Formats: C-alpha cells, structure tokens, sequence
C-alpha cells in the first residue's frame, strides 16, 4: 500500500568514501524502517531496524535516521567487503513492501 | 483486569479490529474505519512473544527421561526411581500450572495496562479539548478532520491551535 | 541465532502446487515472513502469519494463490502456492523475526538460505 | 494370588554342632523356581557372641507368582517355613516408626 | 501498595466494616452507616477463593513420600535418597515461599487496585458533581438523599439531573 | 512499563540524581538541585532490599549437593544419578530463570509505580494550583519559594493560601 | 466436583446438641452453606461461614441457638445446634459454593445429598 | 431481610409448554439471583446463577434473565425430567432467602 | 573401539545330564579381563519346567 | 539475626593503611555502616555503601582518606583508611542494617562486636 | 549535615523515675530518627527506630515520639540494667550525625 522509492537509483565509490541512500516514503510510516544489504548470490541481512537501532554483530560504520517520510542511512566509510544493492522496508502498516535497490560498485 | 480498562470503563470489544488490538474508531465526517495503533500493538506484540519465547527457550533440552526397567528385586530402585519420576512430575505440574494461570493473569492486566496507557496517553495529549465519555470513547470539541488522526497516533496532538475552538463549544450560547 | 534449515531444490510443472518448508532448531513463536528472489528484480514480501494474532497476512496482489500455515506444534512454517507460473521461477527466503533486542515483530532479523524453486517444462 | 514364602539357613558356630545335629557337614540348600534359582552353602566354624548366642543364621525369601511352583532342595542346615503368607501387592505405603498408642480417626 | 490507594491516599481502615471488604461511609442527613459495596466485594472475595484454591488443588496427590531404609553397606543408596528427599523439599521450600511471597504482594496491590478502581468509578461517575478531599472520601455539591446511594452503588448514577445544582454550589455567592 | 511513567510520560532519566532515586528538579528563583524525595527513594530501597535478601536467605543450605561415582556395572546408579542431578539442574534453571525474568519485570514497573504514586500524589496536593505539562514536569501558577519544596516533600503543602494567586494566574489579563 | 459426604443418620430428645458433618473429598476455601428441608417446607437458609472473611454470619432469626465451624486445616463444615426442638425435624443439606467458572461466592455450586435429623420422642 | 416473593405460585402443563416462573423482591439486589429446581425427595441443584449464567451439564431449554427487583426464568419447552418445585435466591446482601415454590405437574 | 561380549553357563536339571554331556560334575567357568574376574560354579541337580 | 564476626585486634605505626572486616554469617545485600569509638567520645558515622545504589558514600570531613568496599558475591565489608594517624586510636563496630521488620535502610538493625585498632608507637 | 544536639547533657536517676530526653534538629529530617544506648564498654545498640517503631526484644517501658525538628523518648521507669548513655541519629539525609550522649547515673 506504500512505496519504498529508493534514491539514488545506482552510484559507483571506492574505498573509504562518503555515500548516502535515501528511502522516500508516501505515507508516514513513523519510525519502523529497516536497511538490507543484499550480496549478489547471497542470503539476504539487515544493518539498521526501527531506523535508529544497530543490529549486534555489525561495524559501527553504517549509522541510520530519519522517521515520517524522510529518512538516511549515512555509512561512514565504505569497505571492500560491504558492496552491494541497499533496499528499505516499511513496517507500520501492512502490506510490508521492499525496495529498489541501491548498487554500489568499484569506481 | 488489575488497571480496570478491558472489562472496566472499556465494557465490550469490537469484532472488526483485525489489522490490530488496540485500535481506534473515529467517526468523524470524511468516514469512518478501524485503524490500529501500529505503535502500542507492535509493541504488545513483541513483548507477549518476548514472554512465550522464553517460556520456551528456557526449558533446557537433554536426551532423556525415561524411567529405566528394574526386576523383582530392586523394588527398592523401582520404588524410588517412581518417587524421582512422580516428584519431579509433580514439581513441574504445580510450577508449570501456576505458571501458565500467573501470567495468565499477567498477561490480562498488561493488555489492561497497555489500554489503560493508551486511554490516559489520548487524554493528556487532548486534557480538555475533548470531553470523555464512558466505554473510553472522546468527545473532541473542536471540528476535526482526518489530521487529527494523524498527531494523535504519532503523538504530536499541539493543543493550542484547537484550544480556543474548544473553549467556544464549551458553552456555545 | 536458531539455524533455520529450508528444503531442497525442486521443479514443478506451471500449474500445480509447491511444498518449500522453513524447518527452524528450536521452538519459537515469532513472527514468519517469505520473500521471493526471481533473477534480476527486488525483494517483495509475499505473506506471512503471527503466532500471537494466529491470522495470515498477505500482499494484496498475491491473496488466494498463496497461503501460509505453520503449527506452532512444530513452529517449522510451510509455503503453498497454488497454480504456478513459469514467471515465479525464483529463489524463496524465509525469515524467522528475531533480531537481538528479543523477538520484534516489523523486523526480519535472521534469515533463511535460499530454496530454488523455478518454473519451466 | 502371589504368596510369598520366608525361610532361612542357621550357620553353625563350630563344626561340632554341624558334625552332632545334621550328622554330616558340607551341606547345601538349593531353592529353585521360575525367576529364583539360586543355592546357599553355609559352612562357617567361628562367630561371636550376640544375645548370648554364637552361632548365626540367615533369612532368605522369594516371591511365587500365581501359578507358579517353588522347589526347597536341601540335606542340611535348613529352616523350611512353618506358616506361608498371601500378599495382594498394594503400592505406595512404608514403614512408620513411632511410639504414639492407637486411636481411631 | 502498589496502586497506592490502601496506605496510600487512604490512610486509615475502618473498623465497622463487618459484611464486606470494600464499603462506604455515607455521613448523610438521613442517617449513616458502613453498607458495603456488594458487587466490588463479592468479586474479589471470588478472586481470592480462586487463587487459594488453585493453591490448593493443583498440588498433585501420591501415595507415598516417605525415604526408605538402608542398611550399612548402601551408603551410596542412602546418601542418594537424601539427596533426593532434600533437593525436592529444598525445591518444594523455594518455590513455596517465593510463591507465598510473591501472591502475598499479588494480593496487597490487587486489593491496592480495587479500592483504586473504585475510587475511580465513582470519580468518573460523579465527574466534577463532588469534590475530591484526602483519604478517597468525596464532598457531593448538591443535596443528596439516600437515592444516591443507590445510584452509586448500581452505577446508575446519572450526572445531568444534578449537574446544574453542582454548578450553583461551585461558588454560591 | 506497565504503569507508564517512566519511558512512559517521564520520557528520559536524569544523569545529576545521585543522592537519591525519585528526585526532583527545582528551577525556582532562589536556585536549582537535585534535591531527592527522601521517604519514597527510602521505602523504595528498602522494598528491593526485602526482594534481594528473600531471593538469598530462603535458599536453604545443605553440606552436599556432589554426583557420587560408580563403576562400570552400575550404570542403572550412575544413569540415574545423574537424571536427578540434572533433573534438578534443569528445574532450577528454568525456576531460576523464570523468577530472575518476572521480578525483574516486577521491579521495573515497581519502580514505574512508584514514579507514578509520587505523581499523582504531587499531582493531588496541587491539584490546579500548578498546571501540568509533558515529561511528568510542573508548572506552579503562584510565586513559589524554597517554603514550597519544604511543604510538598513533607506532603504539607496547603492548598488555600496559594489557592486565590493562582486563580488570578489562570487568565491574568 | 467435590463429592461432598455427609454424616450418617441420628436422632436425638429435645433439648441438646446436633452433630452434622459435611466431610468433602479435597482442600477447598469456597463458602459453606446450610438449609433445612422441614416436610411440607420451602428451604430457607441459616448460617455460613466465608473463609476468606473468617466471619460466621447467620439468619436474624436464628443467631445463637446454632453455630458453624469449619476448620480450614480439614475444610470440613461441622452443624451444632443447642436446644433441640420437635419441629425442627428435617433433613440437612450442605452446599460448598462452586460452580464451572471457579469457585464462586453468592450461589450455590454443588451441594451435599442429605443427613435425617428427626427430633422427637 | 428481603422476601423472594414467587409468582404464580402452582401451575400445571404438559410436555413441551411455555411456563415463566417470576421472582419479585422488595429491594434491589442487583444480578445475583439463583434458580434451584428441586425434585421431590431428592438434593436441590440450581439451574441459573447470576440471573443470566447457565450451569454446566444443564440442558440449554433454560433462560433466566432481568436485574433489579423483577427477575424471569424462561423454560424453552417443558419434558418429563423438569417437573419440580422452584426456588429463587438472593445474595446481593445477608440474609440469604430462598422462595416458595412453584410446581409443575401432569396436566 | 569399545567391544561387548557375550556369554552364558549352562545349568543342567539333574547330576545325570552333567556326567553324560560334560563326562565330569564339578565344572567351573572362569572368566577373567582387566577389571571382571569372576568365577562361576554351576553344580544344581533340580528345576521347575518352564517352557517345556 | 546475622552472626557479624569482625576482625581480629591489630596495631600500626602513624602513616600506613588499616584492613578491618566484617565477615557476616549469612548472605546479605542491605547497606553497611561503620563507627569510631574513641575513648572519651561520642560515636560518629563515617562511611558506608548501599548494596542497591552501589554508589560509595562518605562523612563529609573524612572522604577520600577512609574507603568501603564490600564485594556483594561475599558480602563482607572491609574497611580501609589511608595515613593513619595517633588520635584515631579507637574501637571501631560495623552495622549491618537490619531490624525486625525486614532490612531497612535509614537504622542500624544489629551491630558487630568490635575490633581494638590503635594507632601509636 | 545536620547536628544532632542531645538535652540534657546529663542528669542523674533511681530505679523507676520519669527521665526525658530530647533531640533537637536543625533542619527538620521527617521521623527517620533512632535511639541507642551504649553501655560503657559494650557494643551500642538500638531501641526505637523511625522514632515511633519498637525494636523486637526491646522491653516496652521505652516510647519514642515526635516529629521535624523536636523528638523525644519517654521512659516509662528505669531499671539497674539500662542506666548508659543515649545518642539519637538522623538518616533523612546524608552525612548520618550521632548526638552528644545523655549519662543516667544512680543518684
């Protein structure tokens, strides 16, 4: 019923870069957010939930905010090991609906 | 029903909340419905499963507990290999019991508490704005659109530009 | 950290019904959730139920074709979808709702492994 | 029903009494049934003295299931039963020691 | 105390209640007394019976309790039954007295919360018809004979008819 | 949370209380601090002192609690000794557990009470003396010295003598 | 279900003491009552005790000349009334106050089955 | 210290009828009425507790119902088992009162 | 690893089936390891019938 | 009624440290409290934690010189003071905060016995 | 903080005599008082705690009393084996201040 319109589409970095991915939603979907990292040929896993929170076992690099309808995800520096396509989920109402996908790739 | 709202000052449910619990009914003039409280039921949610999870989980897991097998000879073995059995049995019926009717009980008054939260959370964020009523429904005042709605379940209700508008219909002659 | 264990890989005719179960280690009540992976397009959420409400919810285009049941007997989650088409030719993603803040619903903490399901003659 | 059945060996202090009263030693006994097949050989010269009585003597019992049969094989140093019982199970009782007197309640 | 209603704003019991737990003291001008609040009282009393009961009746029943006997060559057996023997009246002494414990508390606030909700019914029934004063007693603005009580007490207590009558006696000058 | 004031309508702690838990944030003419409410943070204290003390002292002590040995022909003993101990293990785990997960729970919303209680219990010795706001803050209509902490953290805080300024502050104009 | 067993059958002259057991079949704290079926009479209730209360309330007429006791420990409901009259010939029926919904207080659950207490010459 | 006042007192009927027995009662006593049927030579037992609750084990052709001072019990069709003597109680406050009897026989 | 082994002793009914199976009375089993040294002497002359 | 065994009896020279215990019977979490007597005067409360807050809170005239520790796993108290010196020649008792009515916080409950520490040459 | 000034200073008594002594506060400390008495070489120890409550084992010739800023404790009569001196303790709040010492001895 709402739409994850991730922006931007798809951007190219190195090692150690400043990059932002941006989820837009339609309604306000509060604080209920979540950030997956998708490994090409890989099982999916998430990064941030309730927009804020860090899941355990996760470099302190990735840092998320924002809540109503506009919201972030600002990595502190980028890895070689964290390239990947980004996807945003809403789950303040039901249906819960994905992302795009946001690919990063070595410049 | 320790904090009296279900079965309270609440008298009866409604049988078309299925999105959510905790939910709303607000006909005002642009419709009506049944949307939830998608803060206070995930919430709700999430702790009940925290309970029954470690309800579960708890429990440790060994390979067995079988009363072994003894001839006409060791009814001494067999007589208290049945009083280990029928005692540890016993404890975990009575705890298990108590358990299940205690946070029963625990679980009837934190949905209690989670309504009763709920109802004086609406009422402090109107205070005066809207009169209460019994059944825990509201009365607002002031003409309200669907954007009520909206501050009232993200909890940004800012009183002062409906304040006066109450104040009118407070008396209205 | 309960190490869910999906099924093999399968292949079917367009028409007929799949069979995708979601076999976890240990008991748990929390909630279920399954995303399809069809090659070169996104994650969607198709369905899924809460042990706490009992009722089964599914995306507004995917209700009737799909359903959802999971015995909170055995809490292992099994995935039905019936009439299938050679476009659903994906691989399927179960999620078990825990994240390590306790079990939060409105999240996907853990994750399956993937069971490849593709549609074709 | 299941009867059960008491009977004992006497273990003589000396060979004398064994020599004088069975009039013969190396003297078994050998109950045999069913589920119950095992012998007793007392042969035992020396003891000490408890209620002013050297010698010793033990105990034994068994268990005979409806319908089975008990066999007493023995040519010496034996206590054969005098009066048998008939038990009828029962389960989940014990032995209480104590010295209150008897009431009814 | 957990609701802080008993040793909490109500500072003191009554020594005349005699037929139920959670009474009144109608100082009226037709007379007095301590009538008790039946439905109020009637409830819990069924709520305490239940959990004594459940107490009671859910400690499973066997024939037998007692330690055997052994002789002086099974130390093993007699250590091992006293372990058992102790570790279940250890178990059985915990648990008992954490419970006992524990629904002592639950029955001290749950007695706690129904002296609040009621204080809070009639609150919500009287509204701003009476005033509030320290020790959960109230102060009716209008004239009120013993019809009140019957209202109160069956819940019928119908706030318009004396509403204008409050309003008066809000300043009376 | 079950009560809801603290992460309730109390939305974050304070970082200078020190002395005391359930203080008080006093920003009158004469001053500040962080002056803490004696009696409750006393009666508090001694309440978890209780609950800590009963969860040590009832666990009964006894000179042994060691699996003995056996040899290789009593496996039937060493099986079954080895199903007590870790029978018993495994009910004190999960009893252990359970309590340590439901008294804590028991404490938080004891503290939330208690955070609650103190409150209302300002919220009634003001009662519309001072207006409320959000984060269980207060607004004292009158002229307030340190005379006011004085009174109300003795609960003496007399409402009439500030009664007439305060009606006076409700409009002012 | 208690399966409540009262006591046996006995007379008695005028002017004494009545013995009446209501001996239950487990531990229970619900309320004792007690009623007379007199022949020809509509049942009436007398006394009563709540274990809860621990008071022994009882008809405004007949305060006094009976008492009940029911000691907690067996949960047992003892009958005395002291100067025994001819029309009181009846038999005595127990209630131990349960119903399906809990034990209950205000009705009458379950009762007892009857003891003939005939006072005459 | 509050009469059950039984209305009608006796009546008649014949298997599958409609009968209403009325409990009247001085003062109010809110919802805590009882309906004991009792078989002649035989232990009483209720039907109907609370006014509106139904036994366990009770055939479903019993309906009691009202609040206040007037109270009904509404038997669905009449069979050979039910013929008895009925009996209504308070217990909102002591003293407990029972009724006088209303009995049904082969018409 | 770990072996299990299995044996038994044979009670003959009567003196009669001893000294014409085994040609002499007296016969003794004595297994002996590490840690089992037991001796068996099985020497009966009487038994019940049971399963023919 | 918890057994309190204090230390021993010790003396040291002028400028050291000072080791005094208060070994209870039972396991314990209420507060503790420590005393001077010194011979002619009056007693006065000088330090002292509280097992809840955990926090360590001392007489305004003599922090940082005197320090309490008492480790929870054992609940005994230990008493340390930094540069000693001749007039705190004294007797010094441990309170273990704990009266009739369960341990309050606020009293001193039961007391120890004593442990003779003087300071001289 | 707070000091706790004991009067009398000292006075002397018999056995069974009216005797009086009060503790007076600066500022007020609510009833979180106590009472000890220390015999001459002997550990000290209480006798009304929260200036009301009685210790167990105590002999009830001993009533405290009083609130704020004024205290007091009222023995009944005296006995030849409480004859000591007293201390009275504020715990409203920190540092706890003991008292002077008041001396009965046999006059």
């Amino acid at each position: 019923d709402i739409q994850m319109t991730q922006s931007p589409s798809s951007l190219s970095a190195s090692v150690g870069d400043r990059v932002t991915i941006t989820c837009r939603a339609s309604q306000s979907i509060s604080s209920y957010l979540n950030w997956y990292q998708h490994k090409p040929g890989k099982a999916p896993k998430l990064l941030i939930f309730t927009a804020s929170n860090l899941q355990s076992g996760v470099p302190s690099r990735f840092s998320g905010g924002g809540s109503g309808t506009d919201f972030t995800l600002t990595i502190s520096s980028l890895q070689p090991e964290d390239f990947a396509t980004y996807y945003c989920q809403q789950s303040y109402t039901s249906p819960r609906t994905f992302g795009q996908g946001t690919k990063v790739e070595i410049k | 029903g320790l904090f009296g709202a279900i079965a309270g000052f609440i008298e009866g449910g409604w049988t078309g909340m299925v999105d959510g619990w905790y939910g709303y009914h607000h006909q005002n003039e642009q419709g009506s419905g049944y949307a939830a409280d998608q803060k206070s039921t995930q919430n709700a949610i999430n702790g009940i499963t925290n309970k029954v999870n470690s309800v579960i989980e708890k429990m440790n897991t060994q390979f067995t507990a079988v009363g072994k097998e003894f001839n006409k000879l060791e009814r001494r073995m067999e007589n208290l290999n049945k009083k280990v059995d029928d005692g540890f049995i016993d404890i975990w019926t009575y705890n298990a019991e108590l358990l299940v009717l205690l946070e029963n009980e625990r679980t009837l008054d934190f949905h209690d508490s989670n309504v009763k939260n709920l109802y004086e959370k609406v009422k402090s964020q109107l205070k005066n704005n809207a009169k209460e009523i019994g059944n825990g429904c509201f009365e607002f005042y002031h003409k309200c659109n669907d954007e009520c709605m909206e501050s009232v379940k993200n909890g940004t209700y800012d009183y002062p530009k409906y304040s006066e508008e109450s104040k009118l219909n407070r008396e209205k002659i | 950290e309960v190490q869910l264990v999906q099924s093999g890989a399968e292949v079917k005719k367009p028409g007929s019904s799949v069979r995708v179960s979601c076999k976890a280690s240990g008991g748990t009540f929390s909630a279920i959730s399954w995303v399809r992976q069809a090659p070169g397009q996104g994650l969607e959420w198709m369905g899924g139920i809460i042990p706490v409400f009992g009722t089964a919810n599914y995306a507004q285009k995917f209700q009737g074709r799909v359903t959802i049941t999971a015995d909170d007997s055995t809490s292992t989650a099994y995935m039905e979808v019936s009439s299938l088409r050679s476009d659903d030719t994906a691989v399927y993603y179960c999620a078990r709702e825990e994240t390590w803040k306790g079990a939060t619903i409105g999240v996907m903490g853990i994750w399956g492994q993937g069971t490849m399901v593709t549609v074709s003659s | 029903k299941e009867v059960l059945v008491l009977w004992g060996v006497h273990h003589p202090p000396n060979i004398g009494d064994q020599r004088a009263l069975y009039h013969k030693e190396n003297a078994y006994v050998s109950v045999v049934s069913s589920h119950y097949s095992r012998k007793f050989t007392p042969e035992i010269a020396k003891r000490p003295k408890v209620r002013d009585q050297e010698g010793r003597i033990n105990y034994y019992w068994t268990l005979l299931e409806p319908g089975d049969t008990i066999i007493f094989e023995a040519n010496g140093n034996l206590i054969a039963p005098r009066y048998a019982f008939a038990l009828s199970r029962g389960f989940g009782s014990g032995i209480i020691n104590s010295n209150a007197p008897m009431d009814e309640c």
